[PDB]
């Protein structure tokens, strides 16, 4: 929820200022490792049960 | 005889496989944590840059 | 020096960016304060439990 | 009652569980209201300066 | 010289609501309020500068 | 799991 509310509130910058810059390679990279995180919790508990 | 040890021969295979599967499950939860902050705060770092 | 505003005489008695400015200030450490005292106060709730 | 060893269920650990998880979160959220909240009062204060 | 002020204060003024997004998105933390789910993160990266 | 983590990184990072 974190990273997907930063990356809504960058995308409306001003013309000019929308800059794809490092911030917006993390924010990408932490949302898609979060969600392989997740992935792999809900199969150990799946196993688990 | 044979329903005897078949009995007590399952219930200790049990018994170790969910030792291990308890014991490996805390690892992997320790893992995501470190991994989700560490991101979450050099995010924050490079917005501030 | 909201109180120090008042003793200016003349057509300077006006209202500008420094007047809204430390109004705003007032305005937030007022909510700065009672944000804090309703968080200790649910502290004080989650202690009884 | 059987014995009191067919037993696996002694709540009083579950709730007290839910109890220090809802502390946790309650700490996490003190923490972050003390940063953010002196941020926010920097920047008044040298927007006002 | 009338027109490249107007460019550089176009230049400022753009500046600054990049300024008050940053600091917005700096300020965020996992406690705080005004926080929501947003499907669209592979949208964003569609950008100019 | 992981090493597959670390060449999604490195893609994105060569992309």
């Amino acid at each position: 929820k974190v990273a997907q509310t930063r990356l809504e509130c960058r995308t409306r910058r001003p013309n000019v200022e929308l800059c794809r810059d490092s911030p917006q390679f993390k924010l990408v990279n932490e949302v898609f490792t979060i969600d392989d995180t997740l992935q792999t919790l809900k199969l150990r508990l799946r196993e688990t049960r | 005889d044979q329903s005897n040890r078949l009995q007590l021969c399952g219930a200790e295979a049990s018994r170790l496989w969910a030792g291990r599967m308890t014991g490996d499950s805390m690892r992997l939860m320790q893992d995501k944590d470190q991994l989700t902050r560490q991101m979450q705060e050099g995010t924050c770092r490079n917005l501030g840059q | 020096c909201l109180y120090q505003r008042e003793k200016r005489i003349g057509i300077d008695l006006v209202h500008d960016n420094v007047e809204k400015n430390l109004i705003r200030e007032v305005d937030m450490i007022k909510c700065c304060q009672e944000q804090m005292r309703k968080l200790a106060q649910r502290i004080d709730i989650q202690m009884r439990d | 009652v059987p014995e009191t060893w067919a037993k696996f269920s002694n709540d009083n650990i579950r709730h007290s569980q839910n109890m220090r998880a809802n502390s946790i979160r309650l700490r996490e959220e003190a923490q972050n209201l003390f940063d953010v909240l002196a941020d926010q009062l920097w920047r008044q204060f040298t927007n006002t300066n | 010289n009338r027109d490249a002020q107007h460019a550089l204060e176009r230049d400022l003024e753009d500046k600054n609501s990049a300024e008050f997004i940053d600091e917005k998105c700096l300020n965020l933390r996992n406690t705080s309020d005004c926080i929501s789910f947003f499907h669209g993160v592979e949208k964003i990266d569609g950008t100019i500068s």
